[PDB]
DNA sequence: TCATATTATTACGCCAGACAGGG
DNA sequence: CCCTGTCTGGCGTCCTCTCACCTATGA
RNA sequence: AUGUUUUUUUUUUUUUUUGAUUUGGUGAGAGG
């Protein structure tokens, strides 16, 4: 089985599971630990932004790669803002502070 | 972009200014067509509209006035994702406090109000009334009021009296709590009171009390008022495959809470009674508490069938919430999966890689070379093409592979070298081709393995897979120095049978010119493989600075060797290959010319030994046949001979001569010896059956058996499995643990019957059980390791410090078995080692300790070094360079920025899987004696005899070194004396264990002081022998009129003046203990050495035990303050200890329980660090009294001995500092002048900083103490709310955060991989030292 | 079809942490 | 009042693949 | 040398760009 780009979850805007889904790879703890292993700081970003869950990084990436740019536009993940609203969603004020 | 993370209580404006508006009806849909309800749960107004830029009633179909809204629709005008981040809120008619504060354990509630969580919930359940400021009555503010007590109450304080109840009573009491008031009354409590109970239950209180003055969090957000809902996108509706929708739990949690919040307003607007309203209230407490954390209350409320239903907090919490589902771990684009298989023509940096996924997950790049070329114009006619897969398309992608890495990575990932980055080889064929050498990095077999392709994007990444996780650059495990590219199993077999020799072969004693006539010798059929001959071979020895010189010699070697010798790279010399290379001389070889000649002849030799390790392994033929098995000829007369011996055993008991447990063990110990001994014919008959003549009589050799070279190459096999298939297979085990008297005599090759196979099942169910439950516990500990660590990286180049531990060779009391360059191989010194002779520098006080260095040290016999630890670095927040040490997979010292804690918390948990679940001291070698930790006195024979129980024992050599150690009881009788020469094998020591020696120091003769017969001691006559003696009894068994007297014996003269010990004043009276009988009696003149009484008396849990630091259940108890001890009350629970110093302040004592036997006497004079009683010693007792030294050694030494005892090489500096992130809190003893408090515990690099910018003033600093906090414990007290909430309990971390108001200054590796940024240890180090810097 | 709103099983194994009881 | 059984909560391995099954009521 | 010398309705509207190819919990079993 192999992924590139295809359809996606509905809460998360992480890729779908399996094989009957086009989905991609669990990329999971004990992986960002070996990567954490390693000073793959740029290759795990990538592999929890880029291609996983940010909607404009991914969307940047697809047209970065087939404009010929190697380059990654990172921005924040979709589900640590979902993290934010089901915390938020408790009696929690949790934000984000100055730039 | 943004620092920090925030986290505070929500008040009511907040949540009204988070809302876009009220969420009033619980109607979720319209669900007959496809309309939503407005306005109910999924509203319109509220949120927005489902469609993009769309009225969903009826107006705004094009892009020109985004934001209109007519009251046909009722509906925001924006973006389909912004329905998403919008939140709504219910107005909740009465009050419910929150249960994520009310059950905490402890609640945040209940230690505010000092008032009882029964008595909470009570009130709050509507099932009990409070006061509120009453009045003028006799009634407190805190104490509560039933129907009773508020019926008689209401009818006498009629007037000025308040009694209200539920969350409404609590949030007034909330809200009307002087927070500064309590504060200086707490504080002036803690000042006025003397109680330790009452200490910690005030400072408990008054900690939460001045935490919540601090921040802006008032204590009347603790119940809520205006319920927040969050956004449907975050709680979808979305319908399976059918016409019905499969509906959240969440929708049904807020539809029930909406439903009974209009049930309440309905009823007080009808001004139902009071019991309805109270009813009515307290469902809507239940509905909110079971929304919020379901489940916490009692049974939990559920939908479809039984099960329960899902809450907030359950989407949290858990494997499955969002911190360990989706945001440490996500699912991944650009991303394959196959099944692996061998390939070995590759080269190590290289794997293959089929050409369908190649096509898949290189969709952009094929893309873009598409549209670069010219081919095409639009996106869609590419993706048109290589759907279609024309013929042009795969000379594109063979344009794009050929210098991109991708990352290969094996489902269960332990360690780092379990993801590797190679370049795509592209395979005909649907299954990853990987090879082999990395197969042994991967625990990767070909069983039917599945390993995961990556694809790195963006250039940083294809560059830090090619310089960092290439498989070139992994060739040393990070855990120690051993290469993890050696030559697994057909290749050694290849090499084994190639390197070797057999006395006649073709070309016998020949003459060779070179290796390349020697391979064309081998090829042409005129030589064998394996032949003895004499070569010219030029070996190139670099022994100038750098420069290759040529020596050119005749070897008398083989031909194999030879023919292995034209891939040796140069600098190697030729004994690398002159002997037989099984496993260990081929991990040698590469490892010594890695040592050499550096790291891309050894990548390039690694490939040639692979490649010639198959060719020849390929011509040898080395199969394995049935014949092959050599059965002893002398194993059935071995077996008759041992059922002669079990016939004699029980013929002794069928006439009862011996007892059943002597006859299993005399049964056990004869089928061990003679197991032991068909093991030894097997293997004679195996390792030597080959005998060929040469040119005469026959000469014998080491044989070519298939299963003996399998077994002595080392490739796979040992003796115990190669002992199994030919000796008998042991006494194997039932599951009661003890062993079956009866063995298993047939091997596999004969067959086992039926009894035989069943017994071997018991065994065998035993190991896959174990292994199958083992794994949990693996994962976990590596898990609690690596979430421990999570935050150490290496930061500086040099603390500046001369501390560091005392790293000496370890001894157990056999041969020495850890040698000191194994532990102080590659550790930066911390003073400059002294050269044994005297006084000289032989290395300097900095220098990083590689193989030549540590050969100089051997050379020298350099006792033991001082060597700079982890533990004892002054870094603030990191490790510096320095006491790290080497860098274990690079030869240099570690750089700055590599995370160490992650992969020393991956190097130590790793090995998980391999460790299991569930007289007198006789000398060995022959040197020279010395004691330590020695008071002795030579008796009247001679022997000297020790007045000191902690005595050690050393045996050092005629060299310096200590080769020999050894613990000496009190009172031991030594053969030999203090700096004395022995033979090998003669006892220097002697004792009894079960008579403790009540030995004298001078001489004299004996009174019986408080010794009366009858009531403190016994008569008892012996019956057997008629040698009386009089036995001493305990305090106990006599009664409580003589239960005050003290038996003791006290030396006089020969007149009756009491001998002095020699030094003091003081009488020698020695007071007997209970359970003692008299050997010596009245009247006797005694000596040394001469009793005065008879006194009779791990696998992997362990390894958990030891990082977690639990207590055993009896540990050794110590004593706190030196000076002399006594003994106290008598049986009040415990019995009493008082220790009072001779120069230091007496009022320490402690209640020993006494069922301990005990080490110490009455006269005895104690310290620090010295024992009391015997057993285990829990690590907070080690901290606490002997140093943080002695408890980092204990802990290496500790589970050194379970990896060794199991077989794993670790190097010391992975448990160094997971040691160093257990002890990393402390706790103040005097605050100074600083701003803390008494007895607060704050973490350690906080208090050091704030005493050393305020000791570099005046001020005199603060003094602190250290504490060890076990791992789970010491992860979640951290100063970073995340990295204790993506660990275990999130809902006890979340609002303890939340009611201190805390503040996430990110600064660690998890909060980086939580909040989606560059980790600030590899690469990203640059970046985040870029970003501190510009502040 | 469109609002109404929650009851008659038990059978893990430590291991901390808090709590009423009593010498 | 300091030990103490006793009770309550909170852990318990990663990755993958196949299949089936999904609230009652109701004038 | 010369041409108003057989006229009649045998009739004028495009595509337009502006947006995407759609699948959530529970429980059981297998591979490593
Ligand atoms: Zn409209
Ligand atoms: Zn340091």
């Amino acid at each position: 089985h192999a992924r590139s780009t295809g359809s996606y979850s509905l809460v998360t805007q992480q890729p779908l599971g399996g094989k009957a889904q086009f989905g991609g790879q669990r990329f999971g703890e004990m992986e960002v630990w070996a990567l954490e292993a390693y000073g793959a700081a740029y290759t795990l970003q990538e592999m929890l932004t880029v291609k996983s869950d940010d909607v404009n990084g991914r969307t940047k990436m697809y047209k970065n790669i087939v404009d010929g740019n190697h380059q990654m536009e990172p921005g924040m993940p979709e589900s640590f803002n979902v993290l934010l609203k089901e915390i938020r969603s408790l009696g929690i004020n949790i934000e984000l502070e100055d730039e | 972009e943004f620092d920090a993370i925030k986290i505070a209580l929500a008040s009511p404006d907040m949540i009204r200014s988070w809302s876009f508006g009220e969420v009033k009806k619980p109607e979720t849909i319209n669900y007959r067509t496809f309309k939503p309800e407005r306005d109910g749960l999924f509203c319109a107004r509220i949120f927005g509209p489902v469609k993009d830029y769309e009225c969903l009633c009826g107006k705004y179909k094009r892009l020109k006035h985004r934001g209109v809204i007519c009251e046909k629709c009722g509906v925001e005008v924006t973006q389909t994702k912004v329905r998403r981040e919008r939140m709504g809120h219910i107005e909740l008619a009465s009050p419910t406090a929150h249960i994520w504060f009310l059950k905490s354990l402890p609640s945040r509630i209940g230690l505010l109000l000092d008032m009882p969580l029964r008595d909470i919930e009570r009130v709050l359940y509507f099932e009990s009334y409070v006061v509120i400021e009453g009045g003028m009555t006799n009634l407190e503010r805190q104490q509560i009021l039933t129907e009773e007590q508020y019926l008689d109450a209401l009818e006498e304080f009629g007037d000025e009296f308040d009694a209200k109840m539920g969350a409404e009573a609590i949030q007034a009491l909330l809200k009307s709590m002087d927070l500064e008031q309590e504060c200086e009354q707490l504080r002036e409590e803690l000042n006025e009171t003397n109680s330790e109970t009452k200490r910690k239950k005030l400072t408990k209180r008054i900690k939460l009390l001045e935490a919540f003055v601090q921040s802006g969090n008032k204590p009347e957000w603790m119940i809520l008022t205006v319920l927040p809902v969050l956004p449907p996108d975050l709680r979808p509706l979305v319908p399976l495959d059918g016409g019905r929708f499969a509906t959240s739990d969440l929708n049904d949690l807020y539809r029930r809470v909406i439903n009974r919040n209009n049930r309440l307003k309905r009823l007080l607007d009808l001004a139902a009674p009071d019991i309805i309203v109270r009813n009515e209230k307290r469902m809507l407490q239940e509905a909110v508490d079971a929304l919020l954390d379901n489940g916490r209350r009692g049974r939990a409320i559920t939908g479809s069938n039984k099960r329960p239903l899902k809450s907030l907090a359950d989407m949290i919490k858990g494997k499955q919430g969002r911190f360990r589902q989706n945001l440490l771990g996500k699912r991944v684009d650009y991303s394959g999966r196959s099944v692996i298989t061998v390939g070995p023509y590759l080269r190590l940096h290289q794997c293959g890689l089929p050409k369908k996924m190649a096509l898949e997950l290189f969709k952009p790049f094929i893309y873009g070379k598409l549209e670069l070329r010219g081919l095409a114009t639009t996106i869609k006619a590419a993706k048109k093409m290589v759907e279609r897969e024309e013929a042009v398309v795969w000379d594109i992608l063979d344009e794009v592979i050929r210098e991109h890495p991708v990352l290969l990575n094996r489902a269960p990932t332990l360690h780092r070298l379990g993801i590797q980055a190679f370049e795509p080889v592209l395979i005909e064929g649907k299954a990853i081709q990987l090879h082999p050498l990395v197969c042994a990095a991967y625990n990767a077999d070909f069983d039917g393995d599945q390993m995961a392709v990556h694809v790195p994007l963006t250039l940083e990444a294809q560059l830090e897979a090619r310089a960092l996780m290439m498989s070139t650059n992994n060739i040393l495990s990070p855990a120690n120095g051993e290469p993890i590219i050696v030559p697994s199993q057909d290749v050694v077999l290849g090499l084994y049978y190639m390197t070797r020799d057999c006395v006649n072969a073709k070309g016998e004693g020949m003459v060779l010119t070179g290796p390349k006539e020697a391979e064309r010798l081998y090829r042409s059929g005129l030589a064998s493989l394996h032949a003895r001959v004499k070569v010219r071979i030029t070996e190139y020895e670099k022994d100038a600075n750098g420069e290759l010189v040529a020596k050119t010699s005749l070897k008398d070697t083989t031909v194999g060797r030879a023919i292995l010798w034209m891939i040796v790279p140069k600098g190697l010399p030729y004994s690398i290959v002159n002997q037989a290379l099984g496993k260990k001389a081929i991990s040698k070889m590469l490892n010594t010319c890695y040592r050499i000649l550096g790291l891309k002849p050894t990548v390039i030799f690694a490939d040639q030994i692979m490649y010639t390790g198959f060719a020849y392994a390929a011509r040898s033929g080395a199969s394995v046949g049935i014949d092959d098995m050599v059965i002893p000829e002398k194993k059935h007369e071995i077996i008759s001979e041992a059922e002669a011996e079990v016939a004699e055993i029980q013929e002794q008991f069928q006439s009862g001569l011996v007892t059943a447990g002597e006859r299993y063990n005399k049964v056990i110990d004869i089928w061990a010896a003679a197991n032991d001994r068909v093991s030894k014919a097997m293997m004679d008959n195996l390792q030597t059956e080959t005998v060929i003549n040469r040119d005469g009589q026959e000469e014998k050799q080491v044989s070519f058996n298939s299963i003996y070279m399998m077994a002595d190459s080392g490739a796979r096999g040992s003796a115990a499995q190669i002992r199994q298939l030919a000796g008998m297979r042991g006494l194997m085990a039932k599951p009661d643990g003890s062993i079956i008297e009866t063995p298993i005599t047939a091997n596999f090759r004969e067959g086992l019957n039926v009894l035989q196979y069943f017994i071997s099942t018991h065994g065998a169910r035993k190991g896959l059980a174990d292994t199958a439950l083992k794994t949990a516990n693996s994962g976990y500990l590596t898990r609690r390791l690596v979430d421990v660590a999570q935050d150490l990286v290496v930061t500086e180049d040099d603390c500046g410090t001369h501390e560091g531990i005392m790293m000496t060779p370890v001894i157990e009391g056999g041969d020495v078995k850890e040698p000191l360059r194994d532990r102080v191989l590659g550790r930066v010194t911390a003073e400059d080692v002294l050269k044994p002779g005297t006084a000289d520098i032989l290395v300097p006080r900095n220098t990083l300790l590689h193989e030549q260095w540590c050969d100089l040290l051997e050379e020298n016999s350099v006792d033991a070094v001082k060597v700079r630890s982890v533990v004892s670095c002054d870094t603030d927040f990191g490790v510096c360079a320095h006491c790290y040490g080497r860098d274990l997979a690079r030869g240099h010292i570690i750089n700055k920025g590599e995370a160490i804690g992650v992969i020393a918390a991956q190097s130590i948990g790793e090995p998980g899987t391999q460790l299991t679940m569930r007289s007198s001291i006789q000398v060995k070698n022959k040197g020279s004696i010395k004691l330590s930790n020695v008071k002795s006195v030579v008796n009247s024979s001679g022997k000297l005899v020790i007045t000191s129980r902690n005595t050690e024992l050393k045996l050092i050599d005629e060299f310096g070194r200590t080769k020999e150690s050894y613990k000496v009881p009190y009172g031991a009788v030594l053969a030999k004396g203090d700096g004395e020469q022995v033979a090998g094998g003669e006892t220097v020591a002697n004792w009894d264990p079960h008579t403790m020696p009540v030995i004298t120091e001078v001489s004299g003769f004996v009174r019986f002081t408080d010794m009366i017969d009858g009531q403190t001691i016994t008569r008892q006559t012996d019956e057997l022998t008629g040698l009386s003696s009089l036995v001493v009894l305990d305090s106990a068994e006599r009664t409580a009129g003589g239960k005050d007297l003290r038996p003791a014996l006290k030396i006089v003269d020969a007149q009756g003046n009491d001998v002095l010990i020699p030094g003091t004043d003081m009488p020698a009276q020695y007071f007997l203990p209970g359970k003692a009988i008299v050997q010596l009696e009245d009247g006797v003149q005694i000596s040394s050495g001469d009793t005065l009484a008879r006194i009779p008396q791990g696998g992997l849990p362990r390894v958990a035990d030891l990082f977690e630091a639990r207590r055993p259940k009896e540990p050794a108890i110590l004593a706190e303050i030196s000076g002399i001890v006594s003994f106290g009350k008598e049986t009040k629970g415990k019995r009493r200890l008082v220790i009072t110093p001779v120069d230091g302040s007496d009022p320490y004592e402690e209640m020993i329980p006494k069922w301990r036997q005990l080490n110490v006497f009455e006269g005895e004079r104690v310290e620090r660090g010295d024992v009391i009683s015997d057993g285990p010693e829990a690590p907070h007792d080690i901290l606490r009294l002997r140093g943080v030294h002695a408890v980092t050694r204990y802990i290496v030494n500790e589970v050194q001995d379970v990896y060794r005892l199991q077989g794993v090489k670790i190097n010391d500096k992975h448990i160094e500092v997971i040691v160093r992130q257990m002890l990393r809190k402390a706790t103040i003893v005097n605050a100074g002048s600083s701003d803390f408090l008494e007895g607060e515990q704050v973490e350690y690099s906080r208090v050091k900083i704030a005493n050393r910018e305020l000791e570099a003033n005046g001020k005199v600093g603060a003094t602190y103490s250290r504490d060890l906090l076990g791992i789970t414990k010491a992860s979640l007290a951290t100063e970073s709310f995340i990295s204790a909430a993506s660990f275990q309990e999130t809902t006890r971390v979340l609002t303890e955060a939340a009611v201190a108001g805390k503040r996430d200054e990110l600064r660690g590796l998890k909060e980086n991989v939580i909040v989606g940024r560059l980790i600030p240890a590899g690469t990203g180090y640059a970046y985040h030292q870029d970003r501190m810097r510009r502040r």
